[PDB]
């Protein structure tokens, strides 16, 4: 669906950050160098972010019900 | 399991026969609960490592 | 399969939708935890409450007939925990032995030297 | 199918689970099937405010 | 089809023995393992002569009989309920009346009697016969 | 030209409607991109001829 | 003629656990019916406790006929059976 | 007797060490920091309209995880302690948001920064977003296609995280003792050698490594603790620090008053 | 009546239970019903 507002595990906001890390991956940088400039410290947030798969977009392609 | 598993003849067998269902299943539950606080502070796990031996 | 399989048991009232049992009857019952069903009967009648405490309770089903052996044991993780518990190398604090001791429903309020 | 077993009232069945907490001839009954399952108990001397506390 | 899920094995406190399993609360209330369930009702109108064809309104007693007893008051003009309204078990969704050969019976179809959800989508359209054919959505959270 | 019946269609191929249409017009018609068809569809049903 | 004598009385002189059963059941029954008892009552109110209380002390009063197999049949006072 | 050392600070978390406490107290001050401290959080969600992709259970769900100010909810009231009825104005916080796409292309972004604190218990610092900086666009809460619209007004209400987590003050709270194991608390699973296998702890140089031929201290006892805390920015850390330590002594004076009541 | 909505134009239009289940221009015969103006309460937990 969407990003998770908050990190499973801990509780940590991981919900802004999708932008940023769109905006680094785009830019040429490794996703774990980018996880590091996102400030992720902990493992959970780093799978939290790393392995969340967008399908609000495919969702988004279909015409509008009304 | 020797002495408090399911074989005949062990703590529970004699537990039994000598007092009674009402003290058997009291000393089931009085070993559980002090067996699992125990382990609840204790600690046990289990992981990859336990798998590998060494070289030789 | 055998008459262990259906036993008389205490009723507690606790929240959830699952059936608790305490983890030494699960083998005469031959029952696990992921994703078994099981059934309840309520007696209607004194005669009937009457002959499940006195003849099918789980305390008088300990000991089967089959092979003169009892059928319900310490199992899983507090047998495994009683192994590392009696090793000889095993100590226990003051304040650890106060709680153990507190748990324990039938203590007799002495503590051991 | 129809004598010598047969459809039962009064009967529940329902997903188990483990409970350390419990003792050997414990139970736990969840809210909802406590509720739907009852039991007739006669009116005597002995326990009639019980009775007339649970109806009321 | 599947989470990550951060796990420990551990004999923590005797809750997950033989098979179970000890999930974090914390973890639950933050959208861990959290589903969607939807499920659709279908019903329609059958041709019994000439003109004894079912109806779909919005019974009454006054004109209608065997009426169930659930909740009659969610329904529309038109026999169906809006979608965005939250519904309980054991009320009616669809209102079928159907003619005897007090000249209709109640043919409604109501909700599931342990299910509880809301309204999430209503279709209505026409069958092979030339009929209505109504199909409703529901939507809940496990 | 005489009619002799109707055929059910399975999905996805070479005689369905589904096959030239482009990715945009997929998504017009209501249809997943992911779908791989291979089954028909009988009174509203999809269903599948096991080998 | 099908009745035995109480000096000819053969079976066992205890009591079993279906007979004790049995027993406890038609007692509390029987006193949850408003039947007079036997024995004082401190503090207990189930029926059932008001009848182990009755069997232990040997106050039921109850007969079993226990039937032989060939259709005698012997009685045997709850006050006369041992109660383990 | 208990003595504080700040080892790093900031808005968003603050790294400290504890000396010369029981274990109990410094595990208690965490738990209570972690589960106990009033905040404020959206708990009553009332749509007016929703025509997007997503499920309205989703969406609300998804609000009630946005952080809120929380610095003066100490003066607010709880709902069941308010005698007014449903809600009022000095019992909760009233957020209104409304988004829609301009145009027949594009997608629109719907984030956190456009709820609108219409009401609240003034001049109370509360209700308002937190934000990272001025110009942060915050959580992504939705996204719109065209002819897609969302109405949603939310009521957000003063709790602890025993309710639900999305009242959680912090985020994850590293607590630890002992980096060279000279307690021996644990025994260490090892395949050659134990010291090798198992990598250091970060706060390893600030105690004395042990030396080898030091025989072992039975009376020793755990008396230096690190602990990190971090929070969501609901609350400074400090401030969360503060009120963790407020909610143990309310609750030991509560014990202590019903204990006096008692006789 | 009630309020619909088509399956294809997404036109809004009404039925009086008389007029044929079809679009009020392009005649699809799949119509939707309009979400009820009723707000509804959620515990957001
Ligand atoms: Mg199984
Ligand atoms: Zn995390
Ligand atoms: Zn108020
Ligand atoms: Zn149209």
């Amino acid at each position: 669906m969407i990003i998770p507002v908050r990190c499973f595990s801990c509780g940590k906001v991981v919900g802004d950050k999708w932008d940023a890390y769109l905006r680094l991956l785009e830019e040429g940088k490794q996703e774990g160098d980018a996880l590091d400039e996102l400030k992720l410290k902990r493992y959970c947030c780093r799978r939290m972010v790393l392995t969340h798969v967008d399908l609000i977009e495919k969702f988004l392609r279909y015409n509008p019900l009304e | 399991k020797k002495t408090v598993g399911s074989g005949g003849g062990g703590l529970i067998h004699t537990v039994m026969r000598e007092k009674g269902p009402k003290i058997c299943a009291e000393l089931f539950g009085n070993i559980q609960k002090v067996v699992n606080y125990w382990l609840l502070h204790n600690g046990f796990s289990i992981g990859i490592g336990d798998a590998i031996a060494d070289a030789s | 399969l055998h008459k262990m399989s259906m036993m008389a048991h205490r009723v507690k009232v606790m929240p959830y939708s699952t059936f608790r049992l305490n983890l030494s009857v699960t083998s005469p019952y031959n029952a696990d935890f992921d994703g078994d069903e099981m059934n309840l009967h309520v007696p209607q009648s004194e005669e009937t409450r009457a002959e499940l405490s006195q003849l099918c309770a789980v305390p008088l089903q300990i000991v089967s007939p089959q092979s003169n052996k009892p059928v319900m044991g310490i199992v899983q993780d507090t047998l495994c925990g009683v192994r590392k518990m009696t090793l000889r190398d095993t100590f226990i604090e003051y304040e650890q032995v106060m709680n153990m001791l507190f748990w324990v429903p039938s203590w007799d309020g002495v503590v051991p030297q | 199918g129809n004598l010598m077993g047969k459809r039962v009232d009064f009967s529940a069945r329902t997903v188990i689970s483990g409970d350390p907490n419990l003792e050997l001839d414990q139970v736990g009954v969840p809210i909802s099937i406590a509720k739907t399952l009852s039991y007739p108990e006669t009116v005597t001397q002995y326990n009639i405010h019980r009775l007339t506390e649970y109806v009321r | 089809a599947g989470q990550n899920a951060i796990v420990a094995i551990a004999c923590y406190s005797g809750y997950n023995q033989e098979d179970s399993m000890i999930m974090n609360q914390s973890s639950i209330d933050r959208g861990l393992f959290r589903s969607l369930f939807f499920r659709s009702y279908m019903d329609q109108e059958k041709r019994f002569g000439i003109s004894i064809v079912e109806e779909f309104e919005k019974p009454t007693r006054a004109t209608t009989l065997r009426l169930k007893h659930g909740t009659y008051e969610k329904l529309d003009e038109d026999g169906l309920i809006a979608p965005g309204v939250r519904v309980s078990g054991d009320d009616i969704i669809i209102g079928k009346t159907t003619p005897i050969p007090h000249t209709k019976r109640d043919a409604s179809t109501p909700l599931r009697s342990t299910e509880n959800g809301i309204v999430d989508q209503v279709l209505l359209t026409t069958n092979q016969e030339g009929l209505k054919f109504v199909k409703v959505r529901m939507r809940t959270t496990k | 030209k005489v009619h002799i019946g109707k055929v059910p269609i399975m999905l996805r191929s070479k005689f369905c409607s589904l096959r030239t249409l482009d990715e945009v017009d997929l998504y017009k018609m209501k249809e997943c991109p992911y779908d791989m068809g291979g089954y028909f569809v009988i009174n509203g049903s999809e269903k599948v001829l096991i080998a | 003629e099908l009745a035995i004598l109480k000096e000819e009385r053969t079976t066992t002189p205890y009591l079993t656990k279906y007979e004790r059963a049995r027993i406890l059941g038609t007692r509390a029954l029987q006193i949850s019916m408003n039947a007079p008892v036997l024995v004082d009552i401190e503090g207990e109110t189930d029926p059932l406790q008001i009848a182990m209380k009755e069997l232990s002390q040997r106050k039921i009063p109850l007969v079993i006929r226990r039937y032989l197999p060939d259709g005698s049949y012997e009685d045997w006072g709850c006050d006369e059976l041992i109660v383990d | 007797e208990p003595k504080v050392n700040i080892i790093n600070a900031q808005d968003d978390e603050v790294e400290l060490m504890l000396s010369d406490v029981n274990l109990s107290l410094a595990n208690s001050l965490r738990r209570t920091m972690l589960a106990e401290v009033p905040t404020l959080a959206i708990d009553l969600v009332e749509i007016k309209m929703n025509t997007s992709v997503l499920a309205d259970e989703f969406i609300s769900h998804r609000l009630g995880l946005i952080p809120l100010v929380s610095e003066d909810v100490e003066e607010m009231k709880y709902s069941r302690d308010c005698t007014c009825e449903d809600y009022c104005d000095e019992c909760s916080v009233v957020l209104e948001l409304s988004a829609r796409h301009e145009g027949e292309e594009g997608t629109t972004d719907v984030y956190s920064s456009s709820l609108i604190k219409v009401s609240g218990p003034g001049n109370l610092n509360v209700g308002e977003p937190v934000r990272r900086d001025d110009y942060d666009q915050g959580i992504l809460l939705c996204k719109l296609r065209n002819h897609q619209e969302l109405n949603i007004r939310c009521i957000a209400k003063k709790g602890i995280a025993k309710e639900h987590a999305k009242w959680s003050p912090c985020s994850a709270i590293a607590f630890e003792y002992d980096p060279h194991n000279k307690l021996k608390h644990t025994d260490f699973w090892f395949e050659v050698d134990a010291k090798k296998e198992w990598p250091d702890s970060k706060y390893a140089t600030w105690e004395e490594p042990p030396k080898p031929g030091e025989v072992f201290d039975y009376k020793a006892k755990p008396n230096r603790f690190y602990m990190t805390v971090e929070t969501t920015g609901s609350l400074k850390a400090n401030q969360v620090f503060s009120r963790g330590i407020k909610t143990l002594q309310e609750k030991l004076a509560n014990v202590l008053f019903e204990l006096e009541n008692s006789r | 009546g009630v309020k619909y909505t088509c399956g294809a134009c997404a036109h809004n239009f009404s039925l009086n239970k008389s007029d044929p289940v079809r679009c009020k221009e392009c005649g699809h015969r799949v119509i939707y019903k309009a979400r009820t103006k009723r707000m509804i309460q959620f515990d957001a937990r």
